């Protein structure tokens, strides 16, 4: 029974995986796009 | 000095305001032709008393 809850959690611990990435911007200003994309949500 | 968006605007303005100017050669011509004349003819007398 512990086996599953090593299974469940460390499978569920995958589900909420949150990683960050830097996307460059060749034309638009990053400060605009940061206001626009944050006005949606 | 501006953000990446405003810059790309101000580069297309400066590119279009940087054009080569033409120069002009302005001649004036001031002409004047004058022609005068006059004529004067008359007799006069005098005498004693």
């Amino acid at each position: 029974v512990v086996e599953r809850l090593t299974e469940v959690i460390q499978r569920v611990d995958h589900a909420g995986n949150r990683t960050e990435e830097v996307i460059p911007l060749d034309n638009a200003s990053a400060s605009e796009i940061a206001r626009v994309l944050e006005s949606l949500t | 000095t501006a953000p990446q968006d405003i810059m790309q605007s101000l580069q297309s303005v400066i590119e279009q305001l940087d054009i080569r100017r033409a120069q002009v050669h302005v001649e004036a011509l001031i002409v004047e032709v004058a022609e005068g004349s006059n004529i004067n003819f008359g007799v006069q007398w005098a005498s004693k008393d």
